[PDB]
């Protein structure tokens, strides 16, 4: 093969998957939080296994990335540690929520090319990979994950925004 | 080893409420006496938490406050009262020593200027009359009240194993010099971050000084010579610290010569260049020291809480301390030609006379004998 192996991240409002394109699952799953002292910056389950001693953050509580200081130290995670790659050799296919603004779009692809340097990336919307790996092109998605639901109506590969619906209502409700 | 605190008068359970504040808040104690979740070897002044406090009008405002979870004017009218009362506040005292694992001594706040002070003299015999292998550390506070002032000094200067002076008139100084005041709530701001950092080296364990006996049994050299005095720098390097505790601007006191200094650096300062420091301070003699015997100067680190940047605090021992008997002294020869026996004034008045030329022979080559 001339091509490096292609990167795929999820970005979950509770949970991101990281793993390599072609695989049949993720090779890495664990916690959107980032941590600090009530090593300086702890992510994942580490965060969460050190909780007592540190002050933890989500900066993509609701599937929306809020905090892009601690998004960037997400992903920094995601390939240094998890996946124990090089972003900039290898391109990156990362995921969005439906309804994501646009400003938050460009953010992810200056953060991508200028920071970790990758030498490809793209972005897809969840919902609409989900209808694809069911082998649809058409079809109304209801993705609902730990801190956030979406009804998302697709056709022909395209979400249709005018239709989206957002339940602030999910796993994490449920839980408590 | 345990050490239970003592709190007399009106000033005593002032800057004790305000030590154990800053203390509680210094760890991880919330004010329901009850630890939150958020090293820090705290047996020592809390047991399984409650403060081993001895409390003795003011009572009912610290009750009153949100830390109720945590438990005349003549000295004759304050030592006969503790006479009548003598079983009575003992059966406190004797609880807690024999509930306590291993008593190592007595923290005595109280202010010599009048019921407290009264009250205080009393204790401070009896202490020694029962309990014969416990320390008593006093951290008197100085201000009719050259008398009482005087009386207590008598029994400061034999029962008292170490004493670390605080008088009003210094801290009072600094309060509108570096704070800009013009209150007794404020100053005690001051009191309690000198009382609280006198014991870091006790609740923080180190290599060094893991018991009170530690940190005295170097600065007084003979059991006469008692007294110590404080310093306070920030209101960086160590060598910045050093130079600045050493300036007459800082101390809390109003030849001469040291015969033993103490440093507290409580910052998260580079411990390499500690041992540097010391070899310079030495090489400008910033300090004069006694000829008869071998003195230093001690540096001792520690860690600041996280819960809650370099401080520094010195404790030193100079014989100008013995300036401020001496006005006292004055003060009471004045008021005794002015106006059963008063044969007690007499004989307190001579003994802490011989305090006194302790002092003035103790900076001479020939101290010894
Ligand atoms: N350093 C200091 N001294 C105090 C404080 N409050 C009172 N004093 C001293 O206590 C003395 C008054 O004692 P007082 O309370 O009348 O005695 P009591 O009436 O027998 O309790 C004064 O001379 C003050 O110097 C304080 O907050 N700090
Ligand atoms: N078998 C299950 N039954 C019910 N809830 C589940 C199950 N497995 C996982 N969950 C819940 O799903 C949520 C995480 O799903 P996910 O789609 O990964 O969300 P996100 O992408 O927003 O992090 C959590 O609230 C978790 O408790």
């Amino acid at each position: 093969d001339e091509e490096v192996a292609a990167l795929v991240v999820d970005n979950g409002s509770g949970m991101c998957k990281a793993g390599f394109a072609g695989d049949d699952a993720p090779r890495a799953v664990f916690p959107s939080i980032v941590g600090r002292p009530r090593k300086d910056s702890y992510v994942g389950d580490e965060a969460q296994s050190k909780r007592g001693i540190l002050t933890l953050k989500y900066p993509i509580e609701h599937g929306i990335v809020t905090n892009w200081d601690d998004m960037e130290k997400i992903w920094h995670h995601t390939f240094y540690n998890e996946l124990r790659v090089a972003p900039e050799e290898h391109p990156v296919l990362l995921t969005e929520a439906p309804l994501n603004p646009k400003a938050n779009r460009e953010k992810m692809t200056q953060i991508m090319f200028e920071t970790f340097n990758t030498p490809a990336m793209y972005v897809a919307i969840q919902a609409v990979l989900s209808l694809y790996a069911s082998g649809r092109t058409t079809g109304i998605v209801l993705d609902s994950g730990d801190g956030v639901s979406h009804t998302v109506p697709i056709y022909e590969g395209y979400a249709l925004p005018h239709a989206i619906l957002r339940l602030d209502l999910a796993g994490r409700d449920l839980t408590d | 080893r345990e050490i239970i605190t003592l709190q007399l008068g009106q000033c005593g359970n002032q800057i004790g409420f305000e030590f154990w504040k800053q203390l509680c808040a210094e760890h991880g104690i919330s004010p329901e006496g009850i630890v939150e979740e958020f090293t820090d070897r705290k047996d020592v002044f809390f047991y399984q938490y409650i403060p081993r406090a001895v409390l003795l009008r003011v009572i009912h405002s610290i009750l009153n406050s949100p830390y109720a979870k945590l438990y005349g004017n003549n000295w004759a009218s304050g030592f006969s009262q503790g006479e009548k009362i003598h079983e009575d506040i003992f059966d406190i005292i004797d609880r807690e020593a024999d509930g306590s694992d291993s008593l190592e001594g007595f923290v005595l706040c109280h202010s010599i200027a009048g019921t407290g002070s009264g009250l205080g003299s009393y204790l401070l015999e009896r202490l020694n009359d029962r309990y014969p292998k416990k320390l008593v550390q006093t951290y008197s506070v100085f201000p009719v009240q050259p008398y009482n002032s005087l009386l207590t000094l008598k029994r400061l200067t034999q029962n008292a194993d170490c004493l670390v002076v605080l008088d009003n008139t210094a801290l009072n100084r600094i309060a509108t010099d570096r704070l800009h005041i013009q209150s007794f709530s404020q100053i005690n701001q001051l009191v309690s971050t000198i009382m609280s950092a006198s014991t870091t080296t006790l609740r923080y364990p180190g290599y060094m000084n893991n018991d009170l006996i530690g940190l005295i049994a170097s600065l007084i050299p003979t059991p006469r010579l008692h007294f110590l005095m404080t310093g306070y720098t920030p209101l960086t390097t160590v060598l910045d610290v050093m130079r600045r505790l050493l300036q007459p601007k800082n101390v809390m006191v109003s030849n001469h010569c040291y015969i033993a200094i103490l440093n507290i650096i409580q910052g998260e300062v580079d411990p390499t260049q500690v041992h540097k420091s010391l070899q310079r301070i030495r090489e400008r003699k910033l300090a004069n020291f006694i000829p008869w015997g071998p003195a230093s100067i001690q540096v001792a680190l520690s860690r600041k809480s996280p819960y809650l940047r370099v401080s520094g605090l010195m404790m030193a021992n100079h014989t100008s301390i013995s300036s401020l008997f001496e006005r006292t002294c004055r003060q009471y020869d004045k008021l005794r030609k002015r106006e059963d026996n008063f044969d007690e004034m007499d004989t307190s008045r001579e003994i802490v006379q011989q305090l006194i030329d302790e002092y003035h022979a103790a900076t001479r080559p020939d101290y010894i004998s």
